């Protein structure tokens, strides 16, 4: 069965149906990334929930219980969609884009996109089509995103990606395999550790993204794991200084060197009630990578 | 009153419990079986607890049982299979590992596991379902079909 | 070296010197018998630090850090230390015994006391006689309960004896031996089972005390050579708790009913609480979870 | 220095750093030698590192030292040899067990229990201690004599 984990199943040239989706969200938007931040191909990112799959709360977990898409063309993605602003209005487009994605639900075509990371090249759900579905039973995303109107976000906001990262202290912190994180599905709070191979580190503007692997990558599922870190003070204390600079080889000096990290979950905006389990890692700076690098 | 199913009738007795509190005395599920002594007798009843605590959904004093493992374990039951019946999905397939997994006992055999959904799909009274179907297709894999009377 | 838990190495009938001994409290006192219950021979124990030993914090644990001691004629003690209402009044004299050991160390002469746990017999220390003294200097017991004074006991008296018994809720417990209760000298707030042997189970009015040993051993027809290492005393304290074990708001029971779980085993589940014996100062014990009379009179005549 | 120099000079300087703070950077001790960029042998120290952490005295990032139990071990060693001192006691036999049970570190070696116990008694001001000497008797034992200039 076609499943948020199962790419590494998946064949090329090869197109895949998910029936009956809702789309959560996307990533970037008005919440992470304020001002009209023009999107580029490749680099808008969608997030598709399917009724079959677990439903813990609001915050959904990629691989696990949604799926992550890429989108290769943005203009034929907003056209087809029924996005009627762009490229005129990057602001005014994801507007219209949160209200077709907020009242419809959609039958997406998907196909495994082969793509690189540095040196390594790995597989990543790209779409294809998406095709408006007639409308009706209940819609438990709606459900739960009322109850969350009337609730408290502010205990999800306590998990925010860019509030200042602190160790959580727990007591001897445990190794833990990329498997055993993609399966760390609730918000636990408690530190975790983990050993891998950084393949590239990319500064996105407003958050850092280190891509690791523990093992061409057959089955990200299990051998990739993206970290994330975002915020002033998380981002300052990462480059050493405010302003975020560093020089073009120092991030790729990096790749090849197995570094151990502890990590917490956080939580990313997808939506203005939905969000997004990530990994961010504690109290890493380039500074120390960089420093034992050259060993 | 077979073997197999005195088994059944203390596993609910658990699960229903587990839902209220963490804890119970050892003998209480025992009592409310026979009012709703012989040594030979209890010793089978005390044989399946120890089963149970072997596959870490339970954990055991000589005065009462931890149904912390048990209570977690339902609650995803509850949790996933509530989230089907509102949808009304008709069939969903699911692996053994998905609840071990998410609970952290990955000592839960196939029977335990398809006895508690089981149980629920009994138990539940919000949504329309009223009737199901358990299928053990696989080693890794099984399904569960769902009937409903509105649509 | 005389240390609390070197009694398996003492010779009997030989008198062990203490020097400049802090006397930390005794049982029983105000805190835990309102009302004066009437202090009978050898039902009163006097709990003794010496500055050789660690100071960690107002939780002392016998057998570690203290002397656990028995007072064996509560009216030679009185007069020897310098009380002075004995017996017109008990509870005025618990006053006068709380000024002295409060302001004053002492040199105290304790000696190895067989005494019989239901069929077995072990030892236990017990004082021969106690000499006034005093020096400058700052006093780490007077520190720490100045200390105390200031911050709050609340977070100590979370885990007081009495308190009504849960789990702490320890995700899967480890079973542990005796030794390593006993060894276990922090207030760790954390589930501990435990399978043992019942040796005896008084009921001392306001608690019950179940002593347990090491389940391997032949009867109950011997005797404890390391009470420290060998014996674990788990206690009950409290209405809630003790109205839970016998089943009754009236203590009720019949006396062959105790008597009757000797020699059974037992898994217990343990958790650490504390035990008041001065004003800011305070002893480690150890109290089982739910345990009820009933359930060990049933487990009993199975076994 | 030397080979067990630079190893007594980390240990001292985690040991310190542990009753500041129960974390640092894990080139900050490092810094606080050499000072007080191109290198090379940071090898030595980051195997240094990685050997008190198979005993779990310190746990180890590639950012960062956790030293709580560096913290829990060491403020033990003060209480139990303080103690001592302040009485003037002139010897005292210590199994390496009560040191391990009480920071709950089973792996603690002979080697880093008495090297931590040496780094007090050179360190302390608190008392008339002068001289000082550990004999390592046994497997489970170890003396340690204490001589003072006054009594």
């Amino acid at each position: 069965d076609l499943k948020p984990d199962s790419i590494s199943k998946a064949i090329t040239d090869r197109l895949y149906h998910i029936s009956d989706g809702k789309i959560l969200g996307f990533i970037p938007n008005q919440y992470l990334d304020p001002e009209s931040s023009l999107i580029e191909d490749d680099f808008l990112l969608i997030y598709v929930y399917t009724y079959e799959l677990p439903l813990l709360s609001a915050v959904f977990v990629p691989e696990y219980n949604c799926y992550e898409i890429a989108i290769t063309n943005v203009a034929k993605f907003f056209s087809k969609i029924g996005v009627r602003s762009y490229p005129h209005s990057i602001k005014n487009s994801l507007l219209e884009l949160k209200e077709l994605i907020d009242n419809n639900r959609y039958d997406i075509t998907i196909y495994k996109k082969e793509f690189t990371i540095g040196a390594a090249k790995s597989s990543k759900w790209a779409l294809k089509d998406v095709v408006l579905r007639s409308a009706s039973g209940s819609d438990s995303i709606a459900k739960l995103e009322n109850q969350l109107k009337r609730e408290g976000v502010d205990k999800i906001e306590e998990d925010a990606a860019t509030r200042p990262i602190e160790l959580f202290g727990t007591r001897n912190p445990k190794t833990v395999d990329i498997i055993d994180i993609k399966n760390n599905v609730q918000m636990d709070h408690k530190d975790i550790k983990v050993t891998a191979k950084i393949l590239s580190i990319f500064d996105n503007g407003n958050n850092v993204t280190i891509y690791l692997t523990r093992s061409t990558i057959e089955n990200p599922f299990e051998e990739l794991l993206k970290v994330q870190i975002w915020g002033r003070q998380n981002l300052t204390l990462f480059f050493g200084n405010p302003n975020y600079s560093y020089k073009r080889e120092e991030l790729t000096a990096c790749i090849g060197s197995i570094v151990d990290f502890t990590l917490i979950p956080r939580v990313l905006r997808v939506n203005e009630y939905l969000y997004i389990k990530i990994w961010c890692p504690i109290y890493a700076t380039l500074e120390s990578l960089l420093i034992h690098s050259r060993l | 009153l077979s073997p197999k199913q005195m088994k059944r009738e203390i596993l609910g007795v658990l699960i229903e419990k587990s839902m209220e509190s963490k804890v119970c005395k050892i003998y209480e599920p025992l009592l409310s079986i026979n009012l709703g002594e012989p040594v030979l007798h209890l010793k089978f009843y005390e044989t399946f607890l120890a089963q149970l605590a072997e596959m870490a959904i339970i954990t055991l004093d000589s005065f009462t049982i931890n149904m912390t493992n048990l209570h977690n374990c339902y609650r995803y039951i509850i949790t996933r299979f509530q989230s089907l019946i509102n949808v009304q999905i008709p069939q969903i397939t699911i692996k053994y590992s998905e609840i071990r997994n998410f609970c952290k006992l990955p000592l839960l055999s196939k029977k335990l596991i398809l006895q508690m959904c089981k149980h629920f799909l009994n138990t539940t009274h919000i949504g329309n379902l009223i009737d199901w179907w358990v299928d053990p297709t696989s080693e890794e894999r099984y399904k569960v079909f769902f009937t409903y009377s509105k649509s």
